[PDB]
C-alpha cells in the first residue's frame, strides 16, 4: 500500500537527538508531493536528488529519521557540517542522497518552566562516524585527572537538557527534524515514486 | 550493583501502587533506572524510566498518564507509581538499569534486574511486535535455534537484538548483548545474529540446563520504546 509517512511525521513522540529514531520505508508506494506541497516546513532541503523527480524514482533503501533539535542547530543537518549536533549526535554523509525536512514545534515540545525530556550529548572523545547512535550514559573526562565513575573536576555527564520555554527565540525554540535517506543500488527495489506504481 | 525492591502488595480495581528500587552503592551514579512489566498475557513491557543524576524521564505510551516515575539521590531509591489499577496490571514488576554503547543501530538493553515486585490487582490480550516461536526443541549435544522477527520498524530498520533468559521462577537475565556479544559468565555455546527483519539465537552443545524461556529485546520507532519478545520455551529432549 502507501507508505506510513504520517506514521514519521505526525509522530505522537519524537526522539531525542542523541538518541535519533530510525525507520525504513518499504514494500511501499510513496507519494513524496503530499509532503512537498505542505506549507508547514521551515527547512526542505533536498541533496543528491529533486523534490519533483522522485515520485518517478525507484530506491533499493530507504529511511526516516527524526529527532527534536533547536533551531540554531538545523542547519547542522545538512552534509558537510561541524558543530555539537553534526559531530556528536546526528552525522550525515558528504554523499548524502536525500531531504531533510524541519518545522517548528514550539505548541508541543514546550513548557512554561521548560520541557527538559530532550536531550543532547555535548561530550564525546571522537567524532560520530555518519549515521552512528551514540546513547552511552559514561562520565566524560575532559582532562588528565581520572573520573572514578562520578562527575567532579573536568570529570563530566555528557549529555544536558534543552531547555524548552514557549518565550524563547525561534533559534532556541524546537525544532522537529525528518531526514530521509535515499539509496540505490543495483538490488530489488523497497520503494517506487507513483509515477511508476501500479494502483488497483 | 544490586537492585533491592519493595514488598508484595495486593491492591483493589482502580487504585494506585507505588514501589520502590534503592542501589546497593547509594548513589545511582549516571544511571538509568528503568521500570519493566511481565503481566501474564501481555508478556514483558517497559514501561519507563529515569536518569536521576538529569532527572529527565521517559514513559511508554500505553502507560503515559498512568504511570509516574521519581528517583531521589539522597535515598539512592527510585519509584514508580501506577494509578487506575485494573485486573490485567497484574504483574511481576521489575526495576532494572539501562546500558548504553555507540554504534550505527545502538539502542538500550537491560543488563542488572531485581527480584522483581509482585502486584496482585483483586476482582484483552497484548501481541507482541516481536515474533518467536512459543516453543523449540532440541536434542541434547546438538545445535538449536531460535528465531526474533520483527516488522520494518525495528529491526528492519537496523536496531540492534538482545537476549533474556528467563528460568522458573527467577527473573530475565541478559543473555546476549549487541547482535553477538555476550555478558561475562554466558557460555561460548550461546550465539547471536540479525539479518534483514529477523535475529537469531543459536546455542550449540545444548545441555538441559539450557531449558528456559529466551526473549528478544529490540527498539521499536512507531511506538519510540523498547519493545520485547513473545518468549520461546526451549525444550531439551
Ligand atoms: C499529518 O497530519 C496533518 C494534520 O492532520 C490532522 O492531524 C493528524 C495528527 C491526524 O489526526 C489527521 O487525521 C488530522 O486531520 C495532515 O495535514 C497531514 O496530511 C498528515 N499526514 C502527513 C503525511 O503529513
Ligand atoms: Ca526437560
Ligand atoms: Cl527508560
Amino acid at each position: 500500500n502507501l507508505c506510513p509517512f504520517g506514521e514519521v511525521f505526525n509522530a505522537t513522540r519524537f526522539a531525542s537527538v542523541y538518541a535519533w529514531n530510525r525507520k525504513r520505508i518499504s514494500n511501499c508506494v510513496a507519494d513524496y508531493s503530499v509532503l512537498y506541497n505542505s506549507a508547514s516546513f521551515s527547512t526542505f532541503k533536498c541533496y543528491g536528488v529533486s523534490p519533483t523527480k522522485l515520485n518517478d524514482l525507484c530506491f533499493t533503501n530507504v529511511y526516516a529519521d527524526s529527532f527534536v533539535i533547536r533551531g540554531d542547530e538545523v542547519r547542522q543537518i545538512a552534509p558537510g557540517q561541524t558543530g555539537k549536533i553534526a559531530d556528536y549526535n546526528y552525522k550525515l554523509p558528504d554523499d548524502f542522497t536525500g531531504c531533510v525536512i524541519a518545522w517548528n514545534s514550539n505548541n508541543l515540545d514546550s513548557k512554561v518552566g521548560g520541557n527538559y525530556n530532550y536531550l543532547y550529548r555535548l561530550f564525546r572523545k571522537s567524532n560520530l562516524k555518519p549515521f552512528e547512535r551514540d546513547i552511552s550514559t559514561e562520565i566524560y573526562q575532559a582532562g588528565s585527572t581520572p573520573c572514578n565513575g562520578v562527575e567532579g573536576f573536568n570529570c563530566y555527564f555528557p549529555l544536558q537538557s534543552y531547555g524548552f520555554q514557549p518565550t524563547n527565540g525561534v533559534g532556541y525554540q524546537p525544532y522537529r527534524v525528518v531526514v530521509l535517506s535515499f539509496e540505490l543500488l543495483h538490488a530489488p527495489a523497497t520503494v517506487c515514486g507513483p509515477k511508476k506504481s501500479t494502483g488497483t | 550493583v544490586q537492585l533491592v525492591q519493595s514488598g508484595a502488595e495486593v491492591k483493589k480495581p482502580g487504585s494506585s501502587v507505588k514501589v520502590s528500587c534503592k542501589a546497593s552503592g547509594g548513589t545511582f551514579s549516571s544511571y538509568t533506572i528503568s521500570w519493566v512489566r511481565q503481566a501474564p498475557g501481555q508478556g514483558l513491557e517497559w514501561m519507563g524510566g529515569i536518569i536521576p543524576i538529569l532527572g529527565t524521564t521517559n514513559y511508554a505510551q500505553k502507560f503515559q498518564g498512568r504511570v509516574t516515575i521519581t528517583a531521589d539521590e539522597s535515598t539512592s531509591t527510585a519509584y514508580m507509581e501506577l494509578s487506575s489499577l485494573r485486573s490485567e496490571d497484574t504483574a511481576v514488576y521489575y526495576c532494572a538499569r539501562k546500558f548504553g554503547y555507540s554504534g550505527y543501530g545502538a539502542t538500550w538493553y537491560f543488563d542488572l534486574w531485581g527480584r522483581g515486585t509482585l502486584v496482585t490487582v483483586s476482582s484483552g490480550g497484548s501481541q507482541s511486535v516481536l515474533t518467536q516461536p512459543p516453543s523449540v526443541s532440541g536434542a541434547p549435544g546438538q545445535r538449536v535455534t531460535i528465531s526474533c522477527t520483527g516488522n520494518s520498524s525495528n529491526i528492519g530498520a537496523g536496531y540492534d537484538v538482545h537476549w533474556y533468559q528467563q528460568f522458573p521462577g527467577t527473573a530475565p537475565k541478559l543473555l546476549i548483548y549487541g547482535n553477538s556479544n555476550r555478558p561475562s559468565g554466558v557460555p561460548d555455546r550461546f550465539s547471536g545474529s540479525k539479518s534483514g527483519t529477523s535475529a537469531s539465537l543459536a546455542i550449540t552443545g545444548l545441555q538441559a540446563e539450557d531449558e528456559a524461556d529466551y526473549y528478544c529485546q529490540s527498539y521499536d520507532s512507531s511506538l519510540s520504546g523498547s519493545v520485547f519478545g513473545g518468549g520461546t520455551k526451549l525444550t531439551v529432549l
